[PDB]
């Protein structure tokens, strides 16, 4: 029943390492984030951040194998750079 | 089966009492070393194991798979009788072996080789990121409560979890996040080393798998060695094919051997310091800076200077000026102008080669680009961002499309690249020293006309470059002698510091020391500027400006770094002033001959 | 040359702009030593800071 | 302000 | 460093820094959802 | 065994060089320059060492230039005809890769299978391209990447790669107006970009001008060709044997330790001085890369004559060769 | 200084609105430090 049910929000940020360093040879790797409720919209893309979170795992669908599971970071919580702007 | 319950014992004897080279057990030392280093990876020479008992080695040949499962357990209990508390951490030590020719290069392998241990060589190509692997698998079930406990699976199966715990159904099994432990995993596409190719056949991709401590150790653009177990696995359905039945092959890698990581160290630095004390070390270094070119004393001097450093140096709290030396190396067809900068890519810590454009990746302009195959959009820097704090190396400015030109200009100007597309909006920070190779318009020396007239690059972009190295000349008898002997000497083949200690020297000094001038006696410089300025206005335009003063100071303190001097001295000034002043001289039109006569007191 | 006429073929730019400052550098040993010495002060010993 | 902008006019003249 | 993450960090608090490429359209999840059986006409609730 | 006797018979004689030269391209009439120009590609330098380090070149390059109707193409067709491991394209239609690999994806079942193709499928050999002037910018750069870095790096939307091609490139390039322009600098005439220009040593320009003796000889020779009789015109070497001969001559590792190499220096030295003033001469420079060129030329002639450690004389031959290649640029 | 502080801004009817604040040209040969000066303004100004 959708009338009496209460819902919340979820973002899916995606974090890349600073493009500066230090791949030097390669396309720099990134991790996927999930933010619930009050951690949403705190961050504009481009803003340098430092996340405290819980490293973790989901199965998804192989783009892989065998038994490989792609990592992601559940975020609690986020302390931005100040400001930076 | 349990036959091997004999075997494991023997080889651990081979572990523990084995002594060689004046006794002094090597493997006991091996274990005791790791050890507190706690590297959980044990490495065994195949020569030793072949020597003591051959059937061991041959059972490494036939089926190494379960063999290593025999080996590692008892390796562990041995480690435990060595360390009582080690059973608690890492729980397992699996072994890398060492040396087993073969040496199947890459291309030649057949089904006779699969499942059997095989060593392979080849160049690392682009490789996937790091992923977790299940290791100990555990199931919370559903109706039958918990925890059902850890199981071992697998490489690579992870199945089938048939029947357990009440039931076994229908409240059947779902893996959980907690109390399941994972191990790192990576794929490396390894292709045949392009050097040894027989003519006409193409080097063949073959896929490598890395686990545990092996992960991320290898870097692309390096010929790597792996000692693996060649397998035809998997997935494996591949019920798609059908005809003919065909299984893919995968080298599963046990080990990695580098081609065939540098840092300063206490003994090496305490040794080191005594070398930097002599004054002539500078000249020695310059002479060491570009060995195979035979070069010039000047054009190498610039290189050394800019490569070696400067001081940033932020004025509280506003502007940092610039702490780098941008070398415009203005070449000439047939002059070494390319090769020199190539040296810099080998020696320097962080050094990047962007070529002109077209391109040899990276391509000099930060842009957010859709990824290969199907992937999310990753941000990427140009050469500039990538090379930050390091040395950016560009050649043939003249061939660059304006789209890049603006990027370089911006980078030099504000020391940062700003990117506004697509939704991503930032300023990345590239502090790079730019070293450039440029090609004069048309001929070797296009005109008596000034440098700015000599070459296409506009004057304002050029003004950003402090040091201009012009190369010449008209045919000289002796110079052609001297050169030709050197070149011929090179092709026929078929005092300066060792390259390694200099390429450490530079990094060392850049990290540790920050030289500084003292206000008291250096007022002289001001006078010098005047002495240069006015008298230079009578002939030639402009180029001189207070910028061109500042470069004096900065270059000087670079030399102060080579001296490891901690402060600026008059010698350093002498060196610098000679550098910048001769730079300015050599840019001007032939009327600059008239200039030369006042250079004497500056000399 | 005429003060305008600088930007492209058109002065209209300069018309839109309110405050236009032509800056000149001429060499005067007094002033040149002033500016120079000032910069020597700027780099370090940070005495200016 | 008048004189400041006057300096600007002096800049317009040269 | 984002480059370095061991598999021993799984389900443990890990802190790291980087630059966000992209953030995504908001989605909605249910913390409290009252449910009903269609035939049984029974009513319940699940609160996550 | 039975043939090696013939091979010996070839190396013994003092004329077999001249026999080679005259016997190369029967169809073509004279010019004597581009004969040597063609053969000396088949027989390449040491292309090895000097380490630590970067490796020397090695191989060779030529670009034939001239007013059309000069049958510059007949050479080409003769090379694709004669020597194995030779690809012929007419590019402008290269179109792109073409001279490089696709790479082929998918397969299926993992893909990363590589197309041959064009340039690279001819490896350690002579690739022949007509009309550099028609292929514009895009591919020429790729060719430069082939003749500079010596390697072909390939990454497309998928598996990154590096594939070696070590090759000689024979091109035929028509002038801006299809003519000379004798008075113009060759630098300005050929109309290809500088970096690829400086890697081709050397050009062997031909222009045809009317001389009634030669004219009569042409008409005679051509009508001869279109006559089934007499087709009796024959080279001193048969097209079949010249291959086994060459392949034999390829197995040599000519190396000059000889200190007569000192002489070469003055020769290099003799070359630039007279060519320094005026600058309005054919320069060039003469670039050190030409000193570097004299080497591979020397070793080429060593390959030719089976002689090891060569002679200062052969050096002088390569030398004069380069000289006329220069003077043709003078006017 | 007089630039950063903005100026008279007028929304007066009709829809025409006069603006602030002005413009500044630093044009001249190098050694003017103008290109550095701009970095400074960039620092000071609240949003720049
Ligand atoms: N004096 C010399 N000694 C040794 N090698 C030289 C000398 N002069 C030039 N070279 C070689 O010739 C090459 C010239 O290439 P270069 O003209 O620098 O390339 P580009 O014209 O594309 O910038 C260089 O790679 C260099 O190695
Ligand atoms: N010396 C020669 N030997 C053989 N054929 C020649 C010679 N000179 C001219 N020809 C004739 O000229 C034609 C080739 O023209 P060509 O010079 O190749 O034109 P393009 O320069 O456009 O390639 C051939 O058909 C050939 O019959
Ligand atoms: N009055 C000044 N005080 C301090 N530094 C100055 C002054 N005038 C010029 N400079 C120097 O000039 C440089 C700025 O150059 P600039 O004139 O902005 O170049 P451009 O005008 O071509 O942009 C700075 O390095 C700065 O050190």
């Amino acid at each position: 029943i959708h009338e009496s049910s209460k819902f919340i929000d979820q973002q899916f940020l995606k974090l890349q390492e600073i493009p500066e360093l230090v791949p030097v040879g390669e396309m720099p790797r990134n991790l996927t984030m999930t933010c619930d409720r009050y951690l949403t919209n705190k961050v504009i893309p481009g803003t340098r951040v430092t996340i405290v979170g819980i490293y973790s795992i989901y199965n998804s669908k192989n783009g892989s194998g065998v038994a490989i599971r792609t990592p992601y970071i559940k975020i609690l919580g986020i302390q931005s750079d100040v400001e930076t702007s | 089966p349990n036959v091997s319950r004999t075997i494991a014992r023997e080889l651990k004897s081979f572990l523990l009492e084995y002594t060689d080279e004046t006794g002094r057990s090597v493997y006991g030392a091996r274990i005791r070393t790791l050890g507190e280093m706690n590297s959980e990876s044990l490495e065994v020479n195949y020569r030793h194991l072949a020597e003591s008992k051959a059937i061991l080695a041959l059972f490494l040949a036939k089926c190494p798979e379960e063999m290593l499962k025999i080996f590692d357990l008892v390796a562990m209990e041995a480690t435990e009788l060595h360390y009582p508390d080690y059973a608690r951490i890492h729980s397992e030590i699996h072994v890398r072996i060492s040396d087993f020719p073969t040496i199947y290069s890459l291309r030649e392998l057949r089904e006779s080789n699969l499942s059997s241990l095989v060593r392979v060589t080849g160049v690392v190509t682009r490789r996937t990121g790091v992923f977790p692997q299940l290791k100990y698998v555990k199931f919370n079930c559903l109706k039958c409560g918990s925890i059902l406990g850890p199981f071992f699976q697998d490489s690579n199966e992870e199945i089938r979890i048939s029947f357990c715990t009440n039931c076994k159904s229908k409240g059947p099994f779902r893996v959980n996040g907690e109390k399941t432990v994972y191990r790192n995993y990576q794929r490396v596409t390894l292709q045949e080393a392009p050097g040894t190719v027989p003519p006409g056949r193409l080097p063949r991709h073959r896929e490598v798998i890395l686990l545990a401590d092996l992960v991320d150790v290898s870097k692309p653009g390096e010929e790597v060695e792996v000692t693996g177990i060649y397998k035809n696995n998997y997935d494996g359905n591949l019920n798609a094919k059908n005809g003919f039945p065909v299984f893919a092959t995968i080298i599963e890698a046990n080990s990695i051997k580098r081609r065939e990581v540098f840092s300063w160290t206490e003994e090496e630095e305490r040794e080191f310091r005594k070398i930097s004390r002599d004054r002539g070390i500078i000249d020695k270094i310059i002479s060491s800076m570009a060995p195979s070119i035979y070069g010039h004393r000047d054009i190498k001097t610039a290189v050394a200077c800019s490569l070696f450093g400067g001081v940033p140096k932020n004025v509280n709290g506003k502007h940092s000026i610039r702490g780098d030396i941008n070398v415009l190396l203005l070449g000439d067809p047939g002059t070494a102008k390319s090769q020199i900068l190539k040296y810099v890519e080998k020696t320097a810590h962080r050094a990047v080669f962007a070529t002109g454009q077209g391109a040899s990746a990276v391509g000099l302009t930060a842009s957010v680009r859709k990824d290969p195959i199907t992937k999310e959009w990753t941000l990427e820097g140009g050469a500039l961002v990538l090379a930050d704090k390091g040395v950016c190396l560009i050649d043939e400015f003249d061939k660059m499309n304006d789209q890049d030109r603006t990027s370089i200009h911006e980078a030099m100007e504000q020391q940062s690249i700003s990117i506004s597309k697509a939704g991503i909006v930032t300023t990345l920070q590239a502090r790079c020293s730019i070293i450039a190779a440029a090609n004069p318009n048309g001929g070797r020396y296009n005109s008596t006309l000034p440098l700015a007239q000599n070459v296409s690059l506009t004057e304002p972009i050029l003004s950003r470059f402090d040091i201009l190295c012009v190369v010449r000349d008209l045919v000289d008898e002796e110079a052609d002698e001297r050169l030709a002997t050197f070149v011929v000497d090179s092709h026929v083949r078929s005092s300066p510091i060792p390259q390694e200690l200099l390429m450490k020297y530079i990094h060392y000094a850049r990290t540790k020391i920050y030289p500084k001038l003292h206000q008291m006696d250096m007022d002289k410089v001001s006078r010098v500027y005047a002495d240069l300025r006015r008298e230079s206005i009578s002939t030639g335009s402009f180029p001189i400006t207070v910028r061109h003063l500042e470069s004096i100071l900065r270059i000087a303190e670079s030399f102060a770094k080579m001296r490891l001097s901690e402060f600026v001295s008059s010698y350093d000034l002498d060196r610098a002033i000679k550098v910048v002043v001769d730079s300015f001289v050599d840019a001007q039109k032939v009327s600059v001959r008239r200039q030369l006569r006042r250079s004497f007191a500056i000399y | 040359k005429s003060p305008g006429d600088n930007i492209d073929f058109q002065t209209t730019i300069l018309s839109r702009f309110d405050m236009i400052f032509i800056v000149k550098d001429d060499h005067n040993e007094e002033r040149d030593i002033s500016i120079a010495n000032h910069v020597i002060n700027i780099h370090t010993g940070n005495a200016n800071a | 302000a008048i004189r400041l902008f006057q300096a600007s006019t002096m800049d317009a003249a040269s | 460093p984002l480059r370095d993450l061991d598999s021993e960090h799984v389900s443990k608090i890990v802190r790291l820094s980087g630059i966000i490429i992209s953030t995504s359209v908001l989605s909605s999840r249910a913390t409290y959802l009252s449910i009903m059986c269609r035939n049984c006409r029974h009513t319940t609730s699940i609160t996550i | 065994s039975d043939e090696i006797n013939e091979l010996k018979e070839m190396v013994k004689d003092e004329h077999i060089y001249d026999k080679l030269v005259r016997s190369i391209a029967p169809a073509v009439f004279g010019h004597e320059a581009v004969k040597k120009g063609i053969l000396l590609q088949m027989l390449g330098g040491v292309h090895k060492s000097t380490v630590e380090g970067i490796k020397l070149r090695g191989d060779i390059n030529i670009c034939v230039v001239g007013d059309p109707s000069t049958s510059k193409s007949q050479f080409l067709k003769y090379v694709v005809g004669f020597a194995p491991r030779s690809v012929y394209t007419s590019g402008k239609a290269s179109s792109a890769a073409g001279l490089t690999a696709a790479v082929v994806r998918d397969e299926e079942g993992g893909d990363y299978t590589i197309e041959a193709g064009a340039l690279m499928l001819a490896d350690n050999g002579i690739c022949c391209i007509d009309e550099f002037d028609k292929m514009d910018i895009s591919d020429q750069v790729a060719i430069h990447e082939a003749m500079e870095q010596q390697t072909i790096s390939i990454a497309k939307a998928g598996i990154h790669a590096t594939l070696n091609a070590r090759t000689s490139i024979l091109a035929a390039a028509n002038p801006v107006g299809g003519r000379y322009n004798r008075k113009l600098s060759l630098r300005g005439n050929l109309n290809m970009t500088a970096p690829i220009m400086s890697r081709f040593d050397l050009f062997f320009v031909i222009l045809d001008d009317c001389n009634e003796k030669i004219d009569t000889e042409l008409a005679s020779h051509i009508v001869d060709l279109h006559m089934k009789r007499d087709e009796a015109i024959e080279p001193p070497f048969s097209a079949e044997q010249l291959r086994r001969y060459i392949k034999y001559a390829r197995t040599f590792k000519p190396i000059l330790t000889k200190e007569a190499r000192s002489y070469l220096v003055e020769k290099y030295k003799e070359l630039r001085k007279d060519d320094a003033q005026g600058f309005s001469r054919s320069s060039y420079r003469i670039t050190v890369r030409q000193l570097e060129s004299m080497i591979r030329l020397s070793e080429a002639i060593a390959r030719a004559n089976c002689v090891d450690e060569i002679t200062p004389s052969f050096i002088a031959e390569a030398y004069d060769l380069l000289r006329q290649s220069i003077i043709r640029v003078d006017v | 200084v007089c630039l950063l502080m903005g100026g008279s801004k007028k929304i007066l009817p009709d829809g025409m609105r006069l603006r602030g604040d002005i413009n500044v040209l630093l044009l001249g040969d190098p050694g003017t430090a103008k290109s550095q000066l701009l970095k400074f303004v960039e620092k000071v100004s609240p949003i720049a």
